[PDB]
């Protein structure tokens, strides 16, 4: 019973990262995303921030009824609404839905507050977006097809990321139950690179990079090739910390293409291996050219992804090298 | 009813709750009316409370829970005598039923009495100063080897510091000579010690003594408080008196300094005689100083001694070595191993009684392989309420933790004891006291409360009890005196009460009034069955066996308690004539014939395999120990621990069964705490299973009675022998003695000869069998039903 | 009993180092004392 | 730092002083007398089941238990800023007129 | 924003409490919380473990609204209500909402497997009393109106010992996954876990890593007005986790809160006129701070401890009792003070 | 001189509140809206006396670095004024 | 362990302690002269 309790996070927390990436895939959630608008308080980050903090509180109280202690104590039901508006829960979302890898052109590490404005962000974007898209008016057919599957999928993803920051919250309210209340009040326990490519290596998002990824291959095999070793081979050890690990899911991303396509229950999406001769042929060059790179303080964050990368290869010459540079854990 | 919600409450506990009503029921019976009185247990209710305690001022009762209540007019009836005593004018004016006393409705109240002014005999004390502290007057003996004596000075060293700083001390070293010891003087002669010398072989009286060290009282001794200017002189103590006994903070740098100096005794020694030691005189120069400086005043003399007396007064064997010290056979066949025993035994009792008289006790603390003469020098710490103390060595775990806890403090800081304690016993007229079996001596107060039969000290309805403490219980003995039922109304209760006047160590008098009551059965006989407690009557009937055995011979106590027990057996069970198969016995009387069983093979009885001193030392603890503390050195209790088993102990009974190869065995007798450990136990530790982690649990179940072991470590006093042993070892010896055999001579040359010859695999997991001439319990049920049925 | 010595040692010294030390104050009061009084 | 600390030995001391005067005085007049003392004879009972009214009375106990704590705690932080706030300044007019000596040391040294 | 958080927890624990306390009074709830009767395997007993069995059966399944990603999936739903009916919950609320010393003459406390079972059968036997309350006709009214308000006082009862399991059921399944989430590897740390199961109070550790003597003794006196059995749980556990992890400043701190404890002589000074018995209810109090204290901190693990005096020792072994436990805190206290240069190091 | 005072001190504040406690378990013992609204006003001031001598005792510790920080840098004043005058004296002696 | 370490790095605290015995000489002498010249 534990281990399928295993499964199933795995099958919801891997499900939350990637309906969130082809959300983007297609494309319809830009504005909140950006750093730059963020940092610099436009109209749209203040929209999707009222928006996102009022609907985030609503969810709890009207949304969600008593469960519990609030069947009599409404102070408690007060306390459950405080815990997932709490500033360090959303922060704690952020990292485990690895949001900075899906965020674009920042190059440092996001604070407590920031993290959580951005997340709240989030969910204020998927709030307009699905208001005026379930007020389309259905005039032509070609569309109709269209969002009438969008609407409620947009919808369908709507409650759910403020639902997912619901247990998010509450495992907040249970630490408190352990910390502000006596320990004894809860259970105990069982040269010339391509200068485009170039600042986009250490400032954005794996899908903010790929777009450039599948034109570079396109050249004729001689300039192509040429463009992207000589940027790498100056480019790697400027990477740093978030951007170092940018780098590391982008091996797992483009080498590994399984989780790439989404494993809904009933329905996984195909490729052919011609698509495939030029994205996983990028693949190879990226693989080939953080060989030569050398860069011996590499970093990784989780013991998973290292033993995919070494076996995406098949056992070439580059399986040696990378279990001799990524030897160094970091989180955050 | 719950009789140990009832010592809890109270600190008493009866062998018979429902009383007989007649005298003629009263020895039909066949056991007398008796109950162990704790005046010193800590009651869960206990309230202690300062005000006069209104007396009954014709009678002497008090008011307690159980009066008249009479609110119209004043007056209540006295519960002893029956007569109207008027209250105070302001006793009972914010009388009604909302407003009571505190008396009248509690029946063990803790009285702080004020007090008075000073009574002449202490000049020099204000009105409104303390009562003295008490006083600790170490009697150190000094004939033992070197490294006994250097345990003996880090006991010490530590026991110095133990008592309250405020407290008094003094210090005697004996050898061949006694030598009272100098503590007191200026700060100009520190550096030097002296020591007053008293001739070891000599009779010295108490007025001789005081003679020669100036203590004597004079004639003419009247210059009263007529000093204006004697610098900050101490009032309580003459100045004659306090070049001995001084405060334990201000003589600390000499007390200490003299203990490194105590080197053993310096006269040669033949090797072929006993070292020579006056005990007797030290313990004479104890009281005698005692008695001159501290009269009736809280004190206590422990005495250490490592051996026997061999000089002067008290002296038990003589100096040759040759000759052999007393044995149990000695004593009784009259051998002249023993010619100095009797002026040796009535010269502590004549001790004895100069400290009743002058409210001094007399603790002993002995140490040594050979025999101390406790046989004789128990007589003043029964006679007092002192406290025997006999261990093997001054260095053994009995005696380190039996000194240390006998200065341990309580919630307040002061020391869990009190002195010149007054119990004092008031009862209603339908009944009397016998007498008194424990540490406490009739005064010859008379009164109508006293009956004509004796049990021990008798009267009196006041005893003098100069130590008592928190397991301080006393033997009462009481006696129904009613001629014919028809003079009691139905459900007639009667009552009695104690009154406790002692010294606490903060210095002011206390009283503690516990008030009891009981109802008479109807004169149907059987109607007192369900309040019976076998648990105190065993020990009424032991404590009372090992009186007899004072003056009679032990055997015809043996006779006295076979016959009083069938008499008791077959009054109360129900069973056809001469059918023993109908045989049966209540709740109240299952376990009661086993005590008995367990009493006539216990030490206190039996005088084989065993030293006079020794069993001295049984006898005395015995006569002073509550009712859970005789039970268990009247029945050793065996506990097993078992991976069977989850969760408590498992009481098993004392046979050889009970010795398990997977399990561990507690024993408790008060006297040996044996952790012995099984024979599988010590096979699997032997390549250390216990150790290597994959076989973790039995490392849990060996370190599992450590706690246990050492929760009946701390609550009892004296500490017992703690020995740890295995299967097969020499450490064994302790639970071996304890175990009776399962199987015996009868029951094997008895019948089945030949269904045993050939079969099976070169036997099978080696029984032990134990050799002993007792007759088995079984045995004893058997006998004892066919007698009482027969009868 | 190399460890049973060690502690000894620095039971008496700890204590020395008291005694030192609070008659070391004494005799720096008397200084000034001595310096006033010659005042 | 001294002189404070003996501010320190008479305040708590005195508050020692009226404390056992207040324990000394309430506590002789409730039980010299044998009405009142039967008060605490019947106490709030020494049983269980604490019948809605004793352990109001517990938990004002505790709540004046807390406030006397609260004071005593206070006064120690305040008299614990008379230490503190004596490191701040004296110190570091030390360093300033050491400097302005020491330099005008190195001024002249690089004079000859 | 946390002290009127912890305010109505306290609340919710020490109301339950007081109802339980009436509902002995009348005598409604005899069957379970009586320990003779639970090992005696009494006929009653079995209907009333099978009411609160078949209660909870229900209520997990009528009373409990999907809650965030419980709306996912329907085998989540399953886990969370599994999860009510775990043993170690139902033995939590067992044990802090104060049954176990208000038991029908408790001999000894109760293991998880008998205790959890208990509570079922509480449960049970409200249900079902109140199920008897309902079941009389009126044949007197006033006689119907004194059991209707005893009706609707073990209804709602009922529905509070429900809440706190439902409750202590959500709090299982947010932390069941906290522990799957995840020698020096595995061994340490499952031993480290097991040290985070069972913490001290944060207080307490706070303090004790602070530094203040009336602080620190406000908070062991404090922590005994919880229930017993379980309040020196936290005593024991917060001593052991820190002692061996403490600087040598606050070392003689807390041999300054040993002393003090065990002696009730240099507390409750000589004052004129005093006989200082009075409440021995807070007098045994101090007796229980310093046993729990003292004697875990022998089963602490550290072997050298620091002490500021000779008497500092010779404190200590007075009072509390002979045997065992002076031998070996005395023995631990071997290095002694230098107190005037930890402030002042020379290097 | 200031340890020794120190010591006594603390124990002396102790002689503070064990005399506290007493005082405030007898005062309250005499003295003489509905009972379950006014558990709640006296809890919640035990949850705020709770939270007032937490922060206090916070700052009390931060007092006491400070005032610990007594002879870790004027010493360190002695030694940056011995080194820098002893590497004149170093100059000089060349 | 514990014991050993703890210890041994004490009498690295000890060995002043001979530095305030001898210092503690010297005010004796400074005592001595100033009492010397107050008479």
């Amino acid at each position: 019973m534990a281990w399928i309790l295993k499964g199933e996070f795995e099958f919801l927390v891997s499900s939350l990262a990637e309906r969130l990436d082809i959300a983007k895939c297609r494309g319809l959630l830009t504005s909140s995303l950006d750093m730059r608008l963020v940092c610099s308080r436009d109209p749209t980050f203040a929209h999707y921030y009222g928006a996102g903090k009022a609907y985030l509180g609503r969810y709890i109280e009207k949304h969600l009824n008593r469960t519990g202690l609030g069947l009599q104590s409404k102070y408690m039901h007060k306390s459950l609404g405080a815990s997932i508006v709490d500033e360090c829960n959303l922060a704690h979302i952020f990292q485990i839905l690895r949001v900075e890898e899906l965020l674009e052109c920042n190059a440092q590490c996001l604070p407590v507050t920031v993290a959580a404005s951005v997340l709240l962000a989030i969910v204020g974007e998927l709030d307009a977006v699905r208001m005026d898209l379930l007020n389309m008016k259905k005039d032509v057919r070609e569309l109709d097809n269209f969002r009438r599957e969008s609407a409620q999928f947009l919808t369908d993803t709507l409650e759910f990321l403020v639902e997912f920051i619901v247990e998010s919250g509450r495992d907040r309210f249970t630490y408190i139950k352990e910390a502000l209340i006596l320990p004894t009040a809860t259970p105990p326990r069982p040269r010339r690179g391509d200068l485009q490519l170039e600042i986009l290596l250490n400032s954005g998002s794996i899908l903010s990079i790929w777009r450039r990824l599948k034109a570079l291959f396109e050249l004729p095999r001689a300039t192509a090739q040429d463009l992207i070793r000589w940027a790498v081979i100056r480019q790697a050890p400027r990477l740093n910390r978030l951007r170092q690990l940018i780098f590391t899911r982008l091996l797992q991303v483009l080498c590994n293409p399984s989780l790439r396509t989404g494993k809904i229950k009933g329905d996984v999406p195909d490729f052919p291996r011609k698509a495939l001769k030029q994205d996983r042929a990028i693949a190879a060059t990226v693989l080939s050219a953080f060989a030569r790179s050398g860069v011996k303080a590499w970093c990784y964050e989780s013991e998973s992804q290292k033993l995919d990368i070494v076996r995406g290869m098949g056992g070439g010459e580059v399986s040696s090298k990378i279990s001799s540079m990524l030897c160094i854990k970091v989180d955050r | 009813m719950d009789v140990h919600e009832h010592e809890a409450a109270t600190g008493c506990r009866f062998s018979w709750n429902v009383w007989p009503a007649t005298r003629a029921e009263a020895q039909k019976i066949e056991l007398p009316l008796g109950c162990m009185f704790t005046p010193l247990r800590d009651c869960t209710s206990l309230q202690l409370v300062e005000y006069e305690p209104v007396r009954c001022r014709v009678s002497g009762c008090i008011l307690n829970p159980f009066c008249a209540i009479d609110f119209r007019s004043k007056q209540w009836t006295c519960p002893f005598s029956l007569q109207r005593n008027a209250f105070p004018n302001h006793y009972a004016m914010h009388i009604s039923e909302q407003n009571l006393p505190a008396e009248l409705l509690y029946p063990t109240i803790e009285y702080i009495l004020p007090q008075p002014m000073p009574a002449a005999n202490a000049p020099g004390v204000s009105a409104g100063e303390s009562l003295p502290p008490p006083l600790f007057f170490l009697v150190v003996d000094t004939c033992v080897i070197e490294e006994e004596l250097d345990q003996l000075r880090d006991s010490l060293m530590q026991a110095l510091a133990l008592m309250p700083s405020d407290a008094m001390v003094g210090i005697i070293t004996y050898g061949a000579m006694a030598m009272l010891h100098e503590l007191g003087g200026g700060s100009e002669n520190v550096d030097v010690m002296k020591a007053h010398v008293f001739r070891g072989n000599k009779e010295l009286t108490s007025t001789q003594i005081q003679q020669q060290l100036g203590l004597a009282r004079s004639a003419n001794a009247y210059v009263p408080a007529g000093g204006p200017g004697a610098p900050a002189g101490s009032p309580l103590l003459r100045p004659a008196a306090a070049r001995f006994i001084q405060p334990v903070g201000e003589c600390e740098y000499k007390l200490t300094s003299i203990l490194e100096e105590l080197r053993r005794d310096s006269w040669p020694v033949p090797s072929d005689s006993r070292p020579m030691r006056c005990t007797g005189l030290a313990l004479s120069v104890a009281l005698a100083v005692l008695e001159a400086a501290w009269y009736q005043l809280p004190a206590r003399v422990l005495l250490f001694v490592g051996g026997a007396c061999t000089s002067g007064p008290g002296q038990v064997v003589d100096l040759s070595l040759c000759e052999s010290i007393r044995h149990h056979l000695d004593l009784q066949k009259d051998n002249n191993n023993a010619r100095f025993v009797k002026k040796a035994l009535k010269y502590y009792t004549q001790l004895a009684n100069q400290a009743v008289r002058s409210g001094h006790a007399v603790d002993i603390f002995a140490c040594s392989l050979d025999q101390v003469g406790l046989y004789e020098m128990k007589v003043m710490t029964e006679k007092t309420g002192g406290c025997v103390v006999m261990g093997d060595s001054f260095s053994i775990n009995v005696f380190k933790d039996s000194l240390r806890k006998f200065f341990e403090t309580d919630s307040t800081g002061f020391l869990k004891m009190g002195f010149n304690a007054k119990i004092e016993v008031l009862c209603s007229k339908e009944f009397k006291v016998c007498g008194a079996i424990g540490p406490c001596t009739g005064t010859g107060k008379k009164g109508c409360q006293v009956s004509d039969t004796i049990v021990g000290e008798g009267m009196t309805t006041e005893w003098q009890a100069a130590a008592l403490d928190k397991e301080s219980t006393v033997a009462f003995y009481f006696e129904v005196t009613n001629q014919q039922a028809q003079n009691l109304p139905p459900g007639k209760q009667s009552f009695l009460q104690f009154q406790t006047s002692y010294l606490h160590p903060s210095g002011r008098r206390r009283l503690r009034v516990t008030t009891l009551s009981y109802r008479f059965a109807e004169p149907n006989t059987i109607d007192v069955a369900p309040g019976f407690d076998q648990e105190a009557a065993a020990v009424l009937m032991t404590r009372l066996a090992v009186f007899k055995t004072e003056s009679e011979e032990s055997l015809d106590v043996l006779r006295w308690l076979d016959r009083k027990l069938i008499r008791l057996v077959a009054r109360f069970a129900d069973y056809q004539k001469d059918d023993p198969s109908s045989f049966h016995l209540s709740t109240e009387f299952s376990i009661y014939p086993q005590f008995m069983y367990h009493l006539r093979r216990s030490h206190f009885l039996q005088t084989f395999n065993a030293s006079p001193d020794e069993t001295a030392y049984y006898r005395s603890v015995l006569l002073r120990a509550s009712v859970m503390n005789a039970l268990v050195m009247i029945q050793p209790a065996l506990l097993e621990y078992s991976f069977e088993q989850q969760g408590p102990p498992q009481p098993v009974l004392l046979d050889a069964q009970a010795l398990k190869p997977n399990v561990i065995l507690l024993l408790d007798s008060f006297f040996h705490v044996v952790v012995w450990h099984g024979e599988l136990i010590h096979q699997w530790r032997e390549q250390g299973f216990h150790n290597m982690p994959e076989y973790e649990n039995l490392r849990q179940l060996l370190q599992a009675p450590l706690e246990d072991a050492k929760v009946i470590l701390d609550e009892r006093f004296p500490v017992p022998k703690y020995v740890q042993c295995n299967s097969g070892g020499s450490q064994a010896r302790f639970l071996l003695a304890k175990v009776n055999p399962s199987t015996n001579y009868a029951q094997t040359a008895g019948g089945g000869a030949a269904m045993a010859g050939l079969m099976g695999d070169s036997g099978a997991a080696g029984e032990s069998f134990i050799n002993t001439d007792d007759v088995s319990l079984k045995v004893f049920m058997d006998h004892l039903i066919k007698l009482a049925v027969q009868s | 009993g190399d460890v049973a010595a060690q502690l000894a040692r620095v039971q008496r010294d700890i204590d020395q180092h008291r005694g030192t030390g609070k008659q070391l104050g004494l005799t720096f009061q008397e200084l000034r004392v001595s310096r006033m009084s010659l005042m | 730092q001294v002189n404070v600390l003996e501010d320190e030995r008479t305040e708590l001391q005195m508050k020692v002083a009226n404390l056992s005067e207040r324990l000394t005085e309430i506590q002789s007049k409730i039980m010299n007398d044998p009405f009142l003392s039967a008060k605490y004879a019947a106490a709030g009972t020494p049983g269980a089941v604490p019948n809605a009214q004793t352990q109001l009375r517990e938990a004002s106990a505790r709540l004046a238990l807390a406030e006397s704590v609260n004071a005593e705690l206070e006064r120690r932080l305040a008299f614990e800023r008379s230490i503190s706030r004596s490191w701040q300044t004296n110190l570091r007019a030390m360093q300033r007129e050491l400097r302005e000596h020491l330099a005008s040391l190195a001024l002249a040294s690089r004079k000859s």
